[PDB]
């Protein structure tokens, strides 16, 4: 899912029903523009907050000298020994102590979770 | 950091901070920021060496002083919110060595841990053998001692 | 544990994994992959596809862990939703064997024969998640269950020999107070069930009950430190607070609503105003 | 649903029989103690479109001193009661020439109907009781001590013994749940007997105002 | 390694803190008991505590054995810096 | 009195605050009058009961002859009278004291 | 109520010398950015991140009734210190307020509206990050936050 | 300030400044709180 913008005028699309076809469309009340809406969802809501933070932690965090780093856990793709580890920051979850690992060598921006 | 340590176009009073997770870099030249000096640690070794101590011991009639020590890149001023990005070692002889490896990315070292006390609390003999309320009471009563 | 689950407030949001609003213009040609099976099972001999049925689909997922922790049934959830809103939603719901567990909700039948179609469906979702009240009593946040080790909340009975025997039985301690409906509840002990709220005990049991409960609360808060205070002072304080027939708080309001002399009142907390009124 | 609605009605009836017994009426021991199965057999189990309609449940009980003093208990079928319904009850009340009656309301009563109850007060006295309030007997709670309504002769003897004017006594308001339970009016005095850990027993008197 | 099971009515953080506090309190109590047992009959700390004039068994324990855990608003010392207590410690360090 | 005490004090807490210490008082009397526990006593068991009954009339908290005053007096001194009778039991006097 | 329940949280601004709250989109349009893409491009850097989009959406819908810069300026001026007698007087007063008392450290010359837009967008973005729980709330007793 | 006028009268009753009765006997037993001591009933606990 995501927002999309009208071709005529760089303003936000929002959904409507074509009651002549009985088929969905996007439209833009700033102008006279109609578009086919291929994404069958208009609104989704991840109530439980299911997410693991791999999509939010960055590889640049490997350069932080105040983070801890162990030789215990190797990276998958390269197998460099050094990997900095740190905790979760997401609040809505069943758990609060799991460690997120980032491979320490600057060429290997790989991140994984044990 | 190189330019600040060389005092070239950045005054040693300027603080620079990189917050890696939020991708921000903050530079403050503002007045009113509190800061304290610290020794720079490169790798596992202090940048303070025996020639600096020899020159400072011969400080008289040598016009070599704390400003010349600062200009050599040995000591650095660090304020409160730059300490957040600093890995400090309590003492060099104890925490730089290959003990069991707690940390290896130390970037700074304290001059002496007793420098955390104020003027009135610095007259207390053995303050670490006392209760903190009693240290506070002595700090308050020392201003009323006659002399 | 059955009483614990029957006493605790549970909204539909706690057991719901995620929600998505889909657009399905026709009942049978569904955009989801798995729903096709039970869709055909319900619509081959169609339940109320008699008037028109709306292009807009609401689709809630239920976490199995939370669903089975509270001994809920999807039939129960459908019954509760349908009864709470009436016929203005049509509820379509899974086989209990569906590995990912779905409750397909559409807007009213006859409305398909103002709030926009999707905007009301969003407003419905935002109402259900906070207000559906699946189980238990509201204003009850959490309920704790434990075996007490202190004799003042262990059940002590007299045996056949005349001795005092202390029994260990499970007791519940709630966060949030609704005393009346809990005293009504099946297998809860009406004689001994009590709360720490004073006004709640008042409006339910009357003034002598507040006298005794306030005495107990004061005794607890004074003797928790281990100190001892004579009973007479506690009794006098409670008697003065509950003497006029209602809860007289020891504040400017409570003290000055006594019919005493204005010179006594001006010497406590409202000096000039008391004399002005007098 | 219906087994638990049956359960609610049985608890309400048991609490009402205890109420009437505590107010000094002729209530037989069997009526005081009725098992759920016995009540179920008597009134025909499930209420919804079933034999215990709310109107099937009304109670007539006689006072011990005089059988001409009687209380009806009513169980209105409506979730909320109105002036029309209360006027029907008052019409039936006049047709029997009873003087006192109760009403057990399922949810609540409109203020215009509350006003109507008190408007009637010199003729016929009606008392509202919510369904939840009758789901448990508060008199049997551990915090509530024993309450005894005093007669006028006893109140006079009390005031002569302690040489007290009526307003000098501790007070209890008429909205007190125990005062509703015992049907106590303004000006009456209740006698409270509670145990004490210093004396052993202590008697307190509350004036109803 | 996510092997810790959460106690009923408690969060994972709450049960982790409870277990650590239990361990440290047991340690402090055992050390105090050993220190009290090591006292001689001539010891003036014991002579003052036993008679109840002044001082206590926890004062003797703190003087001789272990000062113990330090608490702020009834909780263990918080993280005034980003994910650490002092710049001398590493981030995410829950050790004693 | 035992039934009344079991009604008054659920949980069986026997520690009660009362005016005069009967055990200390009996112990004072034993030492004052040089009483030998090894020898038979000359105290007639009727006089114990009669003295307790007559003493209970002389401990007045509510003064009056009305039935209301009598009931108030009984309620005020119930616990202390129960304790007094328990301690001055005739068997207990003959065996222990 | 049904209208309120459908939409939830709205971002509003308390500008200096302005009576009450003002929606963010109205302020951004008053700064000269009519188009919703430009407004969201200044607010949200990540067009691929749906949680931010869902958070921002009600604010856009609240301020849809105002669609051009002069109308937004009149809307702001109507809530000024005093309602101006003439519409252009209110417009001029609002423009002066938005040039001088709004974010003076970012700039004061009429060129700097673009930089003001970026800074206000950063403020809103930080607020959204705090609302998503992606950043920690600032500590007021943090001694680096003090001068 | 709330309790300052509560007082034991010559009736042994406890009354406030308005002569309203707070307690019919002080402490519900009429005894001062300084002469009392802790004691054991010795009839409460025993087996039958
Ligand atoms: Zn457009
Ligand atoms: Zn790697």
């Amino acid at each position: 899912v995501g927002i999309r913008f009208c071709q005529e005028c760089n303003n936000m699309l929002y959904p409507k029903e074509d009651k002549e076809n009985r088929i969905l469309l996007y439209a833009c009340r700033n102008c006279d523009y109609q578009q086919e809406a291929d994404n069958s969802c208009i609104y989704v809501n991840k109530i439980t907050h299911e997410v693991d933070e791999l999509t939010q932690i960055i590889a640049d965090v490997s350069q932080d000298p105040t983070l801890p780093r162990t030789e215990d856990h190797p990276c998958q793709k390269c197998g460099h020994k050094e990997a900095v580890f740190f905790q979760s920051h997401s609040a809505r979850a069943e758990d609060a102590m799991r460690l997120y690992y980032v491979c320490t060598a600057p060429h290997c921006g790989h991140r994984w979770t044990e | 950091r190189k330019l600040r340590r060389q005092m070239d176009i950045i005054v040693s009073e300027v603080s620079m901070i990189r917050d890696i997770r939020e991708r921000e870099i903050r530079i403050y030249t503002d007045a009113g920021r509190i800061c304290r000096p610290l020794l720079i640690v490169e790798k596992q070794k202090l940048l303070l060496k025996k020639r600096h101590i020899d020159q400072l011991k011969e400080r008289e009639y040598n016009n070599y002083s704390w400003q010349d020590l600062v200009a050599s890149g040995v000591v650095e001023y660090i304020d409160t919110l730059e300490e957040e990005t600093v890995m400090l070692a309590m003492t060099p002889d104890d925490l730089q060595e290959k003990e069991v490896a707690y940390c290896s990315t130390y970037t700074h070292c304290e001059i002496h841990p007793s420098m955390i006390l104020g003027v009135c609390a610095s007259i207390i003999p053995f303050p670490d053998h006392n209760q903190s309320p009693r240290n506070t009471y002595q700090s308050a009563m020392g201003k009323q001692a006659m002399g | 544990k059955d009483i614990l689950c029957r006493l605790e407030h549970t909204t539909l949001r706690k057991v719901t994994a995620n929600t998505a609003i889909y657009y399905d213009p026709n009942p049978q040609s569904t955009v989801v992959a798995e729903d096709q099976e039970w869709v055909n099972v319900y619509y081959e001999m169609p339940d109320f596809d008699v008037a028109r049925i709306s292009p807009w689909l609401l689709r809630v997922e239920l976490d199995r862990k939370h669903m089975t922790d509270r001994k809920l049934t999807m039939e129960q959830i459908a019954e509760k939703i349908n009864a709470g809103f009436g016929d203005d939603l049509n509820c379509i719901f899974n086989d209990d064997n569906a590995e990912k567990l779905v409750l397909r909700i559409r807007i009213m039948n006859s409305d398909e024969n103002k709030m926009d179609d999707d905007v009301f469906l969003r407003c419905i979702e935002s109402n259900m998640l906070t207000d559906m009240t699946l189980q238990g009593i509201e204003q009850i946040s959490k309920v704790y269950m434990h075996l007490p080790q202190t004799d003042n909340k262990k059940k002590i009975i007299i045996t056949e020999d005349g001795e005092f025997k202390a029994l260990q039985e499970w007791i519940l301690e709630t966060d949030g107070v609704s005393l009346m409906r809990v005293l009504s509840e099946k297998d809860v002990d009406p004689v001994r069930t009590t709360s720490n709220d004073i006004v709640e005990i008042f409006t339910v049991l009357g003034i002598e009950a507040v006298r005794k409960a306030l005495e107990r609360e004061l005794y607890h808060v004074i003797s928790f430190d281990g100190s001892y205070v004579n009973y007479r002072h506690l009794a006098l304080l409670c008697d003065t607070m509950t003497c006029r027939g209602h809860l007289m708080a020891i504040t400017r309001h409570g003290v000055n609503r006594q019919d005493t002399g204005p010179l006594m009142k001006c010497s406590f907390e409202e000096t000039v105003d008391v004399l002005m009124e007098a | 649903d219906d087994e638990e609605e049956t359960y609610r009605l049985w608890k309400i009836r048991k609490t009402i029989m205890q109420l009437c017994h505590d107010r000094g009426y002729l209530v037989t021991q069997d009526e005081l103690d009725q098992t759920l199965e016995e009540f179920k057999a008597q009134s025909g189990d499930k209420p919804s479109e079933g034999r215990p309609r709310r109107t099937d449940l009304t109670v007539l009980v006689a006072h011990n001193d005089d059988p001409t003093d009687q209380m009806f208990v009513f169980f209105p079928e409506e979730p909320k009661v109105g002036i029309k319904t209360i006027k029907v009850y008052c019409q039936r009340m006049q047709e029997e020439n009873i003087t006192r009656a109760l009403i057990v309301v399922q949810q609540g009563m409109t203020p215009s109907a509350k006003q109507s109850l008190v408007d009637m007060a010199p003729k016929y006295i009606l008392e509202q009781f919510l369904q939840q309030e009758l789901l448990i007997n508060i008199t049997e709670h551990e915090l509530v001590p024993e309450h005894v309504v005093m007669t006028k002769e006893e109140v006079t003897e009390l005031l002569a013994r302690y040489k007290l004017r009526e307003n000098q006594l501790p007070r209890i308001q008429a909205g007190d749940p125990v005062a509703r339970y015992f049907g106590i009016k303004r000006g009456q005095v209740v006698k409270i007997i509670r145990p004490s850990e210093t004396a052993g027993r202590y008697i307190t008197y509350r004036l109803v105002q | 390694n996510n092997e810790l099971e959460p106690t009923p009515g408690n969060t994972l953080r709450q049960t982790f803190e409870n277990q650590v506090n239990r361990i440290l309190n047991d340690a402090r109590d055992k050390t105090g008991s050993s220190a009290q047992k090591s006292l001689s009959e001539y010891n003036n700390f014991k002579s003052m505590v036993v008679s109840g004039a002044k001082g206590s068994k926890i004062n003797i324990s703190q003087v001789i054995a272990v000062v113990g855990q330090q608490n702020v608003e009834g909780k263990r010392i918080p993280f005034g810096f980003k994910h650490r207590t002092l710049p001398h410690f590493i981030k995410d360090d829950y050790g004693p | 009195d035992r039934e009344v005490l079991r009604v008054i004090f659920p949980t069986g807490d026997s520690k009660v605050v009362l005016p005069c210490n009967l055990l200390r008082m009996i112990w004072n009397a034993q030492k004052i009058f040089h009483i030998n526990p090894r020898l038979p006593s000359d105290l007639h068991p009727i006089k114990v009961v009669e003295g307790v009954k007559e003493l209970s009339k002389k401990l007045v908290i509510v003064n009056g002859d009305d039935p209301l005053s009598r009931q108030a007096q009984e309620n005020a001194t119930l616990l202390f009278n129960i304790h007094l009778r328990s301690t001055l039991c005739s068997r207990r006097m003959a065996e222990e004291f | 109520g049904a209208k309120k329940s459908a939409i939830g949280q709205r971002i509003v601004a308390t500008l200096p010398y302005i009576k009450q709250e003002v929606p963010i989109i109205i302020v951004f349009r008053a700064l000269g950015f009519v188009s919703d893409r430009d407004i969201l491009e200044h607010i949200i850097y990540d067009f691929e991140d749906p949680e931010m989009m869902e958070m921002v959406k009600p604010s856009l819908d609240e301020a849809f009734v105002i669609q051009e810069q002069n109308v937004a300026l009149n809307f702001i001026g109507s809530r000024g210190a005093k309602p101006g007698v003439t519409k252009e007087k209110r417009i001029k007063y609002a423009k002066e307020v938005l040039q001088k008392e709004m974010l003076p450290h970012v700039g004061v010359s009429d060129f700097c509206e673009t930089k003001k837009a970026y800074f206000l967008g950063y403020m809103v973005h930080r607020l959204l990050l705090a609302a998503l729980g992606r950043r920690e709330l600032d500590d007021r007793d943090h001694y680096g936050n003090k001068r | 300030k709330s309790m300052e006028s509560v007082m034991v009268k010559y009736d042994a009753t406890v009354r406030n400044s308005i002569n309203q009765v707070v307690q019919l006997r002080y402490g519900e037993d009429g005894l001062a709180g300084e002469s009392v001591e802790f004691q054991n009933l010795a009839t409460l606990k025993p087996s039958n």
